[PDB]
């Protein structure tokens, strides 16, 4: 019993947690194989971040103004190149941790554990979502960029997230594994608009399972709705719309439980338009988001990594 | 507000 | 920005983890240089736990009957001892993961990372409190003891909780390193009455301080209390009172904020007389009190391990 | 109620 904002274990890739400096500015890199990936606003310079020229300021540099370190060992850089907005560092030794990995770019509503790093070592492990608006919220301090955020399954580990930038609204922007940014956001220390966020619908129904599975029942009742009549629902309250597709996905939750999705509906559509009345589910007082229905079946049923 | 590279 | 319930990475505990299975039942290890350290109950069987005469059962095992597995390779047990509640299985081969380690009692209200794990693999890694009723809000399965909870500093990995067993609340309790349970409870399969839980008030007034520091002030007021005026107050709500000693960690925080202890005492008065009027404090409804004073100074200054 | 070891 118990129902925790879980984590992937870390050390997999803490593994791979490299420093990389350019100039006067340091972040952290990730050394896989003989590659490390870094952001490449890593070559920029203090005066020139409103709109770097990234293709002048990369012909500028030279393999030896790249400083890698990994742990106590200073890394040899033998080759740079720019993949839209990663640098890959190729150096002359191979990761002999390099675990098993893909590349992975998410779609919204997906969640991963994110490995804080500053200075090339780890700092702390905590979970999070990709918002409807392509940003996370984070915890991320300067000096973090080159974090990245990832899923494992068995023994793979699957990233989908490197850290670059803050917003003004304290939120995070960052990049999939290609250098490829989530959401609308560039490279440029300037004024960007960020989507109004939602709320992930599917993860709250998910959330209501796990609350059910724990033995939390208060909010459940005896009546159901239609798909449509719900998302007439969560439109006025700022949800995303639930498609059949996620519907099939909750399936599993469902069939465990008894509850049909569109029964879950009903309850969820009576928190909205009532409140909680005081009480709580899962120790929240609000109703919880970043839990996808993989989440919640991973955690109720003590699923193992290699 | 703006943007601030970490 | 931003503030995560942010566990230690997990990755030098998780190379001390090893499966142990005894009879039929199957649990976790920690294995630190040649000993796998247990919870004992791994020895007992279907019929004779409600009272368990741990000595007697001890005594009819042998070496053989403990199987260890760390990964892909078995572990020849070459000798067995009781320490209060957990085993200590000397195995004929040192961990060459042995961290830099100790072994500590925590107090309550302090925080740790639990690494929970299943036949000796990492599943998950959370953060929780030691509650002040000797209880943790973890998330555990059958076959979950053996995991431990963790703090690191530097390179020092500060063991401090091995779970044993679930409360028919659904809250966790277990050993320290050494055996000795936190708290009244005893590994029977029996009824045993957990305290009543308080709230930890200098982590609220912690994580209050992290508010501000990440920009969240509209709690915030210009009334300063006294200790004793605001002690009042606690005991009203079930909160723990507040001693000098509370104050004076606190300071650190007190010090970058320019807020002080008694100040911010004054709002969580408020907020307790009050409610928060539909507002939340960083992304929560509720006043959380499972972060620590060092927890804060951890997250919002970027220390990073070894 | 009753104690369950896990």
């Amino acid at each position: 019993s118990g129902f925790r904002k879980m984590a992937f274990p870390s050390g997999k890739v803490e593994g791979c947690m490299v420093q990389v400096i350019c100039g006067t500015t340091t972040l952290n890199g990730l050394w896989l194989d003989d590659v490390v990936y870094c952001p490449r606003h890593v070559i920029c310079t203090s005066e020139d971040m409103f709109n770097p020229n990234y293709e002048d300021l990369l012909i500028r540099k030279s393999n030896h103004n790249f400083l890698v370190q990994a742990g106590n060992v200073q890394l040899r850089v033998i080759g740079h190149s720019m993949q839209n907005c990663v640098l890959k560092l190729k150096v002359d030794t191979a990761n002999p941790k390099t675990p098993k990995y893909k590349f992975v770019r998410i779609q919204p509503g997906q969640t991963f554990s994110v490995l804080a790093c500053y200075n090339g070592s780890p700092s702390g492990v905590y979970q999070c979502a990709m918002r409807p608006n392509f940003t996370i919220k984070g915890s991320f301090l300067n000096g973090s960029a080159g974090s990245v955020g990832f899923n494992i399954d068995y023994d793979c580990v699957s990233f989908c997230y490197m850290h670059h930038m803050e917003l003004p609204t304290g939120v995070h922007a960052g990049t999939d594994l290609e250098g490829n940014f989530y959401g609308p956001f560039v490279d440029r220390q300037t004024a960007q608009a960020a989507g109004t966020d939602t709320t992930i619908t599917v993860n709250v129904l998910a959330w209501l399972y796990a609350a059910v599975i724990n033995g939390d029942r208060w909010f459940l009742n005896r009546f159901t709705t239609t798909l449509n009549d719900f998302n007439l629902v969560a439109m006025k309250y700022n949800y995303e719309p639930l498609t059949q597709d996620h519907v099939d996905i909750l399936g599993p939750l469902s069939a465990q439980t008894g509850i049909a999705v569109l029964d879950m509906c009903a309850s969820l559509k009576e928190l909205l338009q009532n409140g909680m009345n005081g009480r709580t589910i899962l120790g929240s007082a609000l109703l919880e988001d970043e839990f996808t229905p993989f989440d919640v079946v991973r955690q109720c049923s003590g699923v193992t990594f290699q | 507000s703006g943007v601030t590279f970490q």
